[PDB]
């Protein structure tokens, strides 16, 4: 009993039902069952499709956009136990986006060993709360019953009831003839026999004889050698939370993919290693990393969006190739780097084609091996076409790279100098590989500025809010070509990193200060700034006069008076003690040297009893009259010795306790 | 908004050249 | 001429003398 | 020579210097 | 009086002894040593009318012009430098106008630049004098670098349309223009509308006077002089008009130089080249046929001269060499060639072309090819950066010229030409809501449906009907009975909300003439 016919694995079927007839003599699914993507199937396609022989699906049952399917009692009129060995989003019944699915027909769904139930976007689905999941599941707290027809209450869900044990004051039923196997309170979850005695402490759902670990129908946690056991000891290993396996189970399944070659950690037979590990393949005890090799399916993958990019998050090595047509997306090169900038190695080729809106590929700093095992056709390990806005491969003085095979398809990418190619020819080390118009020279680097020189500051003056600058007047041969000066400030105290200024009067040069000028006005004090200017010159129809550009400078703001000492709270916890507490100023503007506390009695230049609070955010004020009105003044300071730079007052008051 | 400013600034610059071009020519007949 | 030779190119003084009288 | 691209006023007052104060003849049929 | 040309000294300036009317231009410049005292002792206020234009340039000392010619009244605008009857330029000391008596620029505009001392602008209107006010470019002045309290010096009715008014405001004679010394009097006009003859304003020449240069009336003897003094333009007589040349298809008479029709006009180019830029270039070869050489064009304007282009334009149909156009931004059509059927291309546009096209952005029409044919003897076609001319007309022009087998890969820029179509898919099913729109719409299928890439639904809100989503292609494989009407659900809609919505189709270009595809109609859908 419990194993009549065939023991089959899982099945995934799409767009036709010539293949679902294979579950006729299949009594067991050792896996899951997903019927998906059938917009052409009809209710006639599932009425003459009935499988009472198929009993247990170990992982889950999934349905996904099958038009026409209406009920599972038409398909599988005896679906009872889903052990949940594998779970989709921690669900053992995933009913997702089912059009035409009118009911479950799960009048005999009795047990789930592990998991929950996913019922989403099923616009026709009823019989969901009536087939009560609390009697099936250990944990209904994790269920997903949303966006259904049972949710928006229009289902005419009728029970068969228009000696079952009872817990309103109401019992629960499954069919007209199927009472639930209901066990008493002392039989917690192990199930019980026909007369009602509690089984061993390792059973689940049902057992055949009570108080015996060899007689369960399902096990609670574990099982070994004709007996639901408490744990899996060595030289055996844990496996899949319903049994124990030995070493030769784990060793040989590691060797049959010669794919999740089985490994061992914490006396288990796990498919792959846990975190930070690179196995010893011999003993397979989850060895520590000495790394994420992402073999792509059929050696390739096309990435064109951030959603297509999040799929390979955290990869390092690619045992395959990539295709790239990324033309847009929000938070590009940041979502793209956290997913894919981590990638170090590529076995196959690389393809980029028509990837429009991207400007710099510097964020793939890891990508330093290309094996070129799969080759882009034309004897290339590389493809770049129509990649329009691209202006940086890398700082090749920064980024080194190994490309093992193949040539380089450089075509129609009009915004890159040949020097970056000649960088990449040099630094990746493939300069002698590429044939005739692998590099289409005239289709690249013809629609971007090439300001070959540097803008340099003849004068710099700073303040806390103001930075006055004078720098080099660049002049093209015909000076009419100069159209502007393009100061691109951005705030950066880090040095690991937008204003346009018109051309000045050319007009002369015996002694002509046409050094152009900029003063800033709204700047944060004590604050450093990635600022970089560029000459705006005219692209001639001929060789454009290139221009200059300033370097990314980093100029910190001056240190001025600090901000308000935040939240002055004066608490009179005694007749003589007052605890004054506060927060640091939001603008230190210079390193906060100390704080200043004054205090002053309210009646009922001169010295007040004072306190310089050095690098502390609290103060107890002692030596005070009982129950007397005080006025307390608080200041902060970011300069201490020379003629101090200090904050404004933060007034507060407190009256001590009486006697 | 760019290329509208690209044209005229060069086109007003273009304007000024041919009127310069009818300056230098009659200086040699010789 | 001089717009090609003094502005587009760079002239000589004799080219300026060529465009004297 | 002022080894510079004489463009506009740099070219203009060079010519007022070099052609001088005869300047030159802008005489259409003469 | 003819057009005068003074440089480098004030010597030739007192030759203006008695000129009441200029029939010509004026070009006076290069006067830095001149002084404001050098112009106070200087005036010739006899002058009333100029035909062509004026040049003003770097004359120093000069401050105002009401002293010189307070009585200058009309520029006819008969010759326009770059469509300007005036450019005032780099004028130091030049402070004000006082020139109320100028009345009509009948033709042209004024470009004002670098006149760093200029005031007195705002209280005077342009539509009064200039027929076209838009083409003025006024920049780089004292009033521009804002310092001038522009008043009139003093601080005609609309029925006096072109004839203008006298001193008391009465409309002048039909052949007056602008002003009359006595109201409605051709004799006592100040200026003539059409012709001047014998102290009077007439419209035509009474015989034997020829309609000579459109403002006067000269007898046979006078034009007969103009021929023989060149023994320079020896003039000819045709259609009661003494004129310099006979137009195309014409043959002179030995007796009276009548431009008789030929029994079957060679505008032989200087250097075999006219590089073409301007109105000033446009007046030159009006009405030609033989272009004995090649032509280069750069006209990046925007004030589209397209009509007055076509006035002094192509009655040509022949080019002995190639053709060149670069960066001619402004125009949209090329239909304005009245005869054009042949280019030889024997001189090759380099790249062995008959032709050059670059950065020609607004161009949408070559021709109606059914009407206007095309023949190219030698050469290929340089077609580049022309974002409003489709490859269809290109492949037509390949075919109408018949030179489709001559051109090579990216002689025609395959991308930047026409990137800024025949079918229109229709919404075969429409569902709406207060918050949703579900649609099914007609299936487009290219023959090679490997090339099919997507459906591009442009949508945006538009309560006005004064008017961005890709949607996937469905599965072809066959379509006898398939709802390959693809579906997409609008989801984020507000109740009672109006959109402009239209689909467009996305395919892959095969190197043939492009299998086009569809848009959809700009539909307007309101929610609830």
């Amino acid at each position: 009993h419990l194993y009549p016919g065939e023991v089959c694995p899982g099945m995934d079927i799409r767009n036709n039902l010539t293949r679902l007839h294979e579950l006729e003599n299949c009594s067991v699914i050792e896996g899951h069952l997903q019927i998906l993507l059938m917009f052409k199937t009809r209710p006639e396609d599932f009425r003459d499709l009935s499988f009472p022989k198929l009993i247990m699906i170990t992982d889950y049952l999934l349905l996904f956009r099958v038009y026409g399917l209406e009920s599972l009692k038409d398909l599988f009129p005896n679906l009872t136990v889903i052990r949940g060995s594998r779970l989709f989003f921690n669900y053992a019944l995933v009913i997702f986006e089912m059009v035409h699915l009118k009911e479950l027909g799960l009048y005999n769904l009795m047990n789930i060993t592990r998991g929950s139930v996913r019922i989403e976007k099923n616009n026709e689905l009823c019989y969901l709360a009536t087939i009560d999941w609390s009697r099936i599941l250990d944990s209904v707290e994790d269920n997903h019953i949303v966006l259904n027809k049972d949710d928006n209450e229009e289902c005419g869900d009728i029970c068969p009831g228009t000696n079952c044990p009872a817990t309103q004051f109401v019992e629960r039923c499954w069919t007209h003839s199927h009472c639930q196997k209901v066990c008493p309170t002392i039989c917690k979850s192990h199930g019980c026999t026909a007369e009602g005695l509690c089984c061993h402490s390792e059973c689940l759902g049902n057992c055949s004889q009570p108080d015996d670990p060899t007689k369960c129908v399902a096990c609670r946690n574990f099982y070994l050698d004709g007996r639901c056991v408490e744990t899996c000891p060595p030289p055996y290993y844990h496996f899949q939370d319903w049994r124990c396996v030995n070493f030769s189970f784990c060793q040989d399944l590691h060797h049959k993919c010669k794919c999740h070659q089985y490994v061992i950690h914490n006396n288990k037979c796990i498919p792959e290693c846990p975190s930070g590990y690179t196995m010893n393949s011999s003993n397979l005890l989850c060895t520590p990393c000495l790394p994420k090799v992402c073999h792509l399916l059929e050696g390739e993958k096309t990435i064109d969006s951030v959603t297509s990019a999040q799929e390979l998050r955290g990869c390092t090595v690619i045992n395959g190739s990539l295709i790239i047509n990324i033309r847009g997306g929000n938070n590009l090169a940041a979502e793209l780097e956290a997913n894919l900038g981590l990638i170090e190695e590529i076995s196959g080729y690389l393809k980029i084609r028509r990837s429009y809106a991207l400007v710099s590929l510097s964020f793939f700093r890891k990508l330093r091996l290309i094996r070129g095992e799969t080759l882009e056709i034309g004897n290339y390990s590389f493809y770049a076409l129509d990649n329009q806005n691209l202006r940086q491969l890398w700082d090749w003085s920064k980024h080194n790279l190994t490309i093992t095979q193949g040539k380089l398809f450089f075509h129609y990418n009009p915004k890159l100098c040949l020097s970056e190619i000649h960088k990449m020819e040099e630094v990746s080390g493939t300069k002698g590989r590429q044939e005739r118009n692998d590099i289409a020279l005239k289709t690249n680097g013809d629609q971007a500025s090439c300001e070959n020189e540097l803008l340099k500051f003849s004068y710099i003056r700073t303040s806390f809010d103001k930075i006055l600058l004078r720098w080099e007047p660049y002049w093209p041969p015909d000076f009419r070509d100069l159209l502007g000066f393009m100061l691109f400030y951005k705030e950066a105290p880090y040095q690991n990193v937008v204003v346009d200024i018109d051309p000045p009067l050319r007009s002369n040069d015996p002694k002509s200060q046409n050094h152009p000028g900029w003063l800033m006005r709204g700047l944060k004090p004590w604050t450093q700034y990635a600022i970089f200017v560029k000459t705006l010159v005219t692209f001639s129809d001929e060789r454009r006069t290139y221009g200059a550009k300033s370097d990314i400078i980093y100029v910190q703001t001056d240190a001025t008076n600090p901000s308000v000492p935040l939240d002055p709270i004066s608490v009179s916890n005694s007749s003589s003690q007052i605890i004054l507490k506060w927060k640091p100023p939001s603008d230190p503007n210079g390193n906060i040297t100390h704080y200043l506390v004054f205090w002053e009695r309210q009646a009922e230049e001169e010295h007040r009893p004072f306190e310089k609070v050095v690098n502390k955010e609290s103060l107890v004020i002692s030596g005070l009259r009982h129950f007397t009105g005080y006025r307390i003044e608080l200041q902060a300071c970011n300069q201490d010795t020379p003629e101090e730079r200090c904050s404004v007052a933060a007034y507060v008051s407190a009256r001590t306790m009486p006697e | 908004q760019i290329l509208k400013e690209l044209e005229e600034s060069s086109f007003r610059k273009t304007f000024e050249d041919y009127l310069h071009n009818v300056v230098f020519v009659p200086r040699p007949s010789r | 001429g001089i717009v090609e030779q003094c502005c587009t190119s760079i002239c000589s003084l004799y080219q300026l003398e060529n465009y004297c009288n | 020579f002022v080894n510079q691209h004489l463009c506009g006023s740099h070219l203009v007052e060079a010519l007022y210097l070099v052609c001088g104060e005869r300047g030159f003849f802008y005489t259409p049929k003469a």
